[PDB]
């Protein structure tokens, strides 16, 4: 059984930064590339950031370009995401997921496989 | 990790050791060896020239815009990258390894003229 | 869909014949690079190769320099042309054993000065072997090759010790070394590794019992190209060793003239103390197990439930009917029979007499001929016997062979296979231009 | 389609069969075949060099910034590359080859350190 | 300004001699002289192997992403550039180097990895 489980943060001021994590396990971590998607409480899906399973290329939505930092640990099989600036826009729950992307040496993606449960982010 | 360590491990594994092998092409009685230092040369030289040739001057690995036609070999990315080593899959295509070389050399020539096309 | 990915530095090899150079740390050439210490052995973890020893090119390169090197280290030497002539050959007035009457003979004649001249007086002492009677009665002999080519004389400065000679890749290339330690030259090697350059290699020239050379890990193994085939060599690799010790015991004075403007001859001037015969031991029980296990090898190849029969070689002549070798730079030919006398059906010591020469022929080769200068003094050397030569006639008939100079090679070349590098290629991706 | 076969074709023409010369520059009694060798690799080796010299390395065709002063050759294209073969430009440019090979090397120092100081 | 006359000049005006040094890189009795010319294009051609494996093929300055350990040097850019000649900066950061040559080897395996990753 594959799993993802954010570990994120709560409720936070307008203009500050929140850290999330997600933290991977039943499945080679290393072989997957991973995003985050967000869904505020209204609305449907957006995808937000993007990022290569040996962690040296990261995309992101323009919305959050100057503002967002995707990065990852192999060793730790973690997934991690620093939001800065907090807008009241970024209210919305992040989810942890697996897929987007692969390695041009694999077969393509393109989806996602694999969902966490979600953490929810609060900017007041 | 040294000289061929890598020989026996899968293509997607192998690869990331190019610079391995790459820096170990180099370097009457006696004259033999100077002979075979000769020729150990110009092979050297002949394969720069065909990247040369192909548009991969500079490079270990090289993208290109030829296709690949399923008549060579219509194994998928999972059995190539992930299965077999060099070794074996050197031996598959073994016969259809001119035609790729030819359809490589193509390729970059329609390429240089037409950016020249376009700096005019 | 999927495109062509060019990449170079893959680690794939082809079979391939390339030119080998020396390393080592006179048998040099002073042209052998410092032997650049330690080699390093990749072990390749999952790589399965095919051997043919054989077909093993680097056996042809180690026979041609060894020969190229020797007859190199003749060229500023001595030529003997002003002993071509009569003889004139009485018996040795000393105390000789029965084994020695009519193996050495006191002979005079007369020699060049370095005055044209001016002629000299000169007698030594001759070992029947290196003369041949003109005379029927008469003590007229002259030497064995003045009919066909000219003799030369070996510098007495340029020793024949055999020093290991490492061979080494050029780039490009690569050694591939087996380490299967039941390898029986042939086929698949699961284990297999890459040397820069092979381990030194001591080129000892010996026929039918191969000695200094490697044993086998853990069994004898025995390899033929051709197991069922009566005209192929059997190598047996042994995995102990038999020592075996030979002697010259006769205090050998060596006495020398000038012959010309700079040239010296030297010769055998006189014997200290009583004339024995050359011989070489061979402990008893030891050999016995040796051949044992080797029996017990041969059932594996030839029926189980026979019998295995070791005899002398039937014929031809000296060099390759005994036991060929140098021994602190004598030239020795020992009699095998007492070692191959026995049939195997499903503190003593043996002791081989020996021959000595001073002229001899060294290569298979007709147009030459060395002398070997007398050693002052009395010798004595020491060494293993690490495997045999065996050649094939219900019952198995195995006798003594090893002629041909290339099998002393084979067995410690069997290991080693040169590859070419082709670290270019091409592979389908999902990556284009 | 062999080699030199366009060399009787006009220049044109024969810009389209550059890769089939290219490939045809590399491959006591044996030396003076041996010294033969090693020079035609120095030969070889020159050319490559000064192609790196003018920023040309890799590639077959390269344009640059040099312009063509009317006093080397007056000619238009279409008396260039439509009326003259390979063989007659070059005993017309020949004595200015030296000329335009100093204003490449120029041209490619010069945006060399331009560019370096454009990635601070 | 001719071969190493800038030598005993400053690194920030002997960099714009570059071409006067690689222009003159290249060009039994005789053997040592045979000897002594392949040598000198098997260690032309090593330099050469390096900066292609580094990513600096075809030019004579090429920027990087190594960034410099304080360690190896902590002269500041007016001591480096305006007053040290290039032989005393080898001599300064000579035992450093193997490190730095790793660091450029590794930096490139990562830039290609990235590069085919992309072109998907
Ligand atoms: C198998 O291997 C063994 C072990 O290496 C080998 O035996 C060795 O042979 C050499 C050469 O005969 C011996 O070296 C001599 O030792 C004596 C010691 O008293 C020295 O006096 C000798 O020097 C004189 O002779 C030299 C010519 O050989 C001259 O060059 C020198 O100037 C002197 O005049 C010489 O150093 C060595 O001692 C033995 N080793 C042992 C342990 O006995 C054997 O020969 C090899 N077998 C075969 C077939 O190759
Ligand atoms: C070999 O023959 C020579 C003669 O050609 C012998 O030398 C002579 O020996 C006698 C003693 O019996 C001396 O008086 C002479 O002066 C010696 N002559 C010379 C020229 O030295 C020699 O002893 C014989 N050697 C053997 C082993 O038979
Ligand atoms: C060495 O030379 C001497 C002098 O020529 C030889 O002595 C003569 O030999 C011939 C036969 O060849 C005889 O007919 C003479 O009577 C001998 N004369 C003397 C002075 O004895 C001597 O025989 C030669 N030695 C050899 C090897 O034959
Ligand atoms: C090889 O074996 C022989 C025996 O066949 C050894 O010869 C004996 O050596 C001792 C030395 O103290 C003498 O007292 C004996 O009289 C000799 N025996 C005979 C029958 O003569 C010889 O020493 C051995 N060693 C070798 C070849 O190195
Ligand atoms: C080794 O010595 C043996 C003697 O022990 C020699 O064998 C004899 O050879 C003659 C001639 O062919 C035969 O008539 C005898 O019957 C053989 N004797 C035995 C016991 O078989 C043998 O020829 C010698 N070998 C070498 C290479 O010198
Ligand atoms: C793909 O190949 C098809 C078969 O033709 C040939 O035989 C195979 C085994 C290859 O050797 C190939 O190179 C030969 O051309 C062609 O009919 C088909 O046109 C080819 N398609 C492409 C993409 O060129
Ligand atoms: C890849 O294909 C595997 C089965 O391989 C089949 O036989 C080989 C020789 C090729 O002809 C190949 O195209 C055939 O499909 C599957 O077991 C494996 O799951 C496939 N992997 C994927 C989907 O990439
Ligand atoms: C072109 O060059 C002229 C200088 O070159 C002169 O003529 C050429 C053919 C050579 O013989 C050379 O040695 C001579 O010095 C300049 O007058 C002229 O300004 C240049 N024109 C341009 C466009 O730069
Ligand atoms: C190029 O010039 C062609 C020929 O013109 C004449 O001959 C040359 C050698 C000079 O002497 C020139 O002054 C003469 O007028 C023309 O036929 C051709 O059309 C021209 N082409 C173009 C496109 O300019
Ligand atoms: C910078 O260098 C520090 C010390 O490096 C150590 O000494 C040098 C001479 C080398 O031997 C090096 O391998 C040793 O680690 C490091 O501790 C530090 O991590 C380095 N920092 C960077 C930027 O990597
Ligand atoms: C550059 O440095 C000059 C003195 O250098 C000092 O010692 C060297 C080894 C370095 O540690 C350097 O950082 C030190 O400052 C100064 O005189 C000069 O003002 C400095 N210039 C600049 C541009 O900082
Ligand atoms: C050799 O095969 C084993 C699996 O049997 C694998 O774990 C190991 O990594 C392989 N060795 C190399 C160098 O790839
Ligand atoms: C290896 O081969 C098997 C069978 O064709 C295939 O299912 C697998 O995807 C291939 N490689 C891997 C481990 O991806
Ligand atoms: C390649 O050609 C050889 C000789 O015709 C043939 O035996 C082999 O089966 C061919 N291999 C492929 C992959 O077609
Ligand atoms: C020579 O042999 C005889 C026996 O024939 C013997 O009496 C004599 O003592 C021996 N000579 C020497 C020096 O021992
Ligand atoms: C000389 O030796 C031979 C053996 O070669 C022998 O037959 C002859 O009888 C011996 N003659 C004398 C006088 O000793
Ligand atoms: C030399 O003479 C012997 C006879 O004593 C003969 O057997 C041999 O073949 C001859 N050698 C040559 C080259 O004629
Ligand atoms: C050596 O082993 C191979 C294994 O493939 C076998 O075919 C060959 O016959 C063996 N050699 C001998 C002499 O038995
Ligand atoms: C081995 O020798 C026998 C001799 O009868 C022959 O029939 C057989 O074909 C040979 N085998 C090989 C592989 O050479
Ligand atoms: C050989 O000599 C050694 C001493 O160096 C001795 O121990 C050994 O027993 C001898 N071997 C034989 C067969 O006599
Ligand atoms: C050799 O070993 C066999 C088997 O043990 C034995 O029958 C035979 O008598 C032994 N021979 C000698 C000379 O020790
Ligand atoms: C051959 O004999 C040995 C020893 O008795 C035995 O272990 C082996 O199984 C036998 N092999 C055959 C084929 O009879
Ligand atoms: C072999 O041994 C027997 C004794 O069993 C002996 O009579 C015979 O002469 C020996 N043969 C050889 C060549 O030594
Ligand atoms: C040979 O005899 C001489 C007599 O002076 C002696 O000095 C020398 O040591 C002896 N050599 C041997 C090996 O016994
Ligand atoms: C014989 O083999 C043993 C193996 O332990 C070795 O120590 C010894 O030096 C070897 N003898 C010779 C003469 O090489
Ligand atoms: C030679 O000129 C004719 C026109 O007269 C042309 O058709 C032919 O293609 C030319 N040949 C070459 C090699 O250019
Ligand atoms: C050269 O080509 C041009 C354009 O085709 C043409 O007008 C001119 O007459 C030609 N001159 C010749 C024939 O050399
Ligand atoms: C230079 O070359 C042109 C064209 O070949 C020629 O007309 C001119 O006479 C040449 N000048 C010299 C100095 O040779
Ligand atoms: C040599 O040093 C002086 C200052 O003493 C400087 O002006 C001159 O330009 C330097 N020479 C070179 C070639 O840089
Ligand atoms: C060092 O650089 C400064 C600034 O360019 C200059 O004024 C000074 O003369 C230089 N000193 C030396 C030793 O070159
Ligand atoms: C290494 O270089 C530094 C700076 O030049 C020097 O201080 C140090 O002593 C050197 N170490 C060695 C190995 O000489």
């Amino acid at each position: 059984e594959v799993q993802l489980v954010e570990t994120g943060g709560g409720l936070v001021q307008p203009g500050g930064s929140l850290k999330l994590s997600c933290r991977a396990s039943g499945y080679t971590f290393s072989s997957f590339a991973m995003s985050w998607v967000r869904q505020a409480p209204g609305k449907g899906l957006e995808w937000v950031s993007l990022i290569n399973d040996r962690g040296g290329l990261t995309f992101y939505v323009d919305s959050v370009k100057g503002r967002f930092t995707i990065s990852r640990d192999n060793s730790k099989n973690t997934l991690s995401l620093q939001m800065h600036s907090l807008r009241d826009g970024d209210t919305a729950v992040y989810y942890c997921a697996t897929g987007g992307m692969s390695s041009a040496l694999q077969s393509s993606k393109y989806y996602f496989d694999f969902w966490g449960q979600g953490a929810l982010v609060t900017v007041s | 990790l040294g000289f061929l360590g890598a020989a026996g491990s899968t293509m997607g594994a192998a690869s990331m050791t190019l610079t391995v092998q790459a820096r170990n092409l180099l370097s009457h009685w006696g004259i033999k060896q100077l002979q075979a230092r000769v020729l150990a040369v110009e092979h050297y030289l002949r394969d720069q020239q065909l990247l040369g040739i192909w548009g991969c001057s500079g490079k270990l690995i090289c993208c290109t815009n030829v296709p690949w036609n399923s008549s060579w070999s219509n194994r998928n990315l999972s059995e190539i990258w992930d299965n077999m080593t060099w070794l074996q899959w050197d031996k598959e295509i073994s016969n259809y390894t001119q035609i790729i070389y030819g359809l490589l050399e193509e390729s970059q020539n329609q390429q240089e003229k037409n950016e020249q096309d376009l700096l005019a | 869909n999927l495109w062509v990915t060019v990449y170079y530095g893959v680690p794939v090899w082809k079979d391939a014949e390339t030119t080998l150079f020396c390393a080592s740390d006179v048998w040099a050439t002073h042209a052998c690079v410092p032997t650049d210490p330690n080699p390093q052995e990749i072990h390749l973890e999952n790589v399965t190769e095919e051997f043919n020893m054989w077909k093993n090119n680097m056996v042809e390169q180690m026979h041609e320099d060894i020969i190229s090197l020797w007859d190199q280290s003749l060229k500023p030497c001595v030529k003997l042309t002003p002993l071509c002539v009569t003889l004139q050959c009485t018996n040795v007035t000393n105390n000789i054993t029965d084994d020695m009457r009519g193996e050495l003979k006191n002979c005079s004649f007369n020699a060049t000065t370095e005055l044209r001249n001016k002629r000299q007086k000169v007698y030594s002492l001759f070992y029947r072997l290196d003369i041949v009677p003109m005379g029927e009665n008469s003590t007229n002999y002259r030497l064995i090759n003045c009919n066909t080519s000219a003799i030369t004389q070996a510098c007495p400065k340029v020793s024949f010790e055999p020093i290991p000679i490492h061979y080494c890749a050029p780039a490009g290339f690569a050694i591939l070394k087996c380490k299967d330690k039941k390898f029986n030259g042939t086929g698949p090697c699961p284990s297999v590794s890459t040397v820069q350059c092979t381990h030194g290699i001591k080129p000892v020239v010996s026929t039918q019992l191969l000695l200094n050379g490697s044993l086998a890990e853990e069994e004898v193994i025995i390899r033929s190209e051709n197991i069922t085939n009566n005209a192929k060599n059997i190598l047996v690799q042994l995995n102990t060793p038999v020592q075996i010790n030979c002697t010259r015991p006769n205090n050998n004075t060596v006495k020398s003239i000038r012959i010309g403007p700079g040239q010296a001859f030297y010769y055998t001037g006189d014997i200290i103390g009583d004339i024995r015969q050359a011989h070489c031991n061979v402990s008893k029980a030891t050999w016995n197990e040796t051949l044992g296990k080797v029996v017990k090898q041969l059932r594996k190849h030839f029926g189980n439930n026979t019998i295995i029969r070791f005899a002398q070689s039937s014929g031809g002549d000296l060099e390759v009917t005994t036991h060929s070798f140098n021994c602190g730079g004598e030239f020795f030919y020992c009699n095998t029979s007492g070692l191959f006398n026995s049939t195997w059906i499903s503190n003593d010591s043996i002791t081989l007499p020996c021959r000595i020469k001073q002229i001899i022929n060294m290569w298979q080769r007709i147009g030459q001929a060395m002398y070997a200068p007398p050693i002052q003094g009395v010798i004595r050397c020491v060494s293993n016997i690490t495997g045999l030569i065996l050649t094939r006639d219900t019952t198995e008939t195995f006798r003594p062979g090893g002629g041909d100079m290339r099998d002393n090679w084979r067995s410690e070349l069997y290991k080693y296979k040169v590859v070419k590098i082709e670290p270019l290629g091409v592979a389908p991706t999902r990556c284009k231009r």
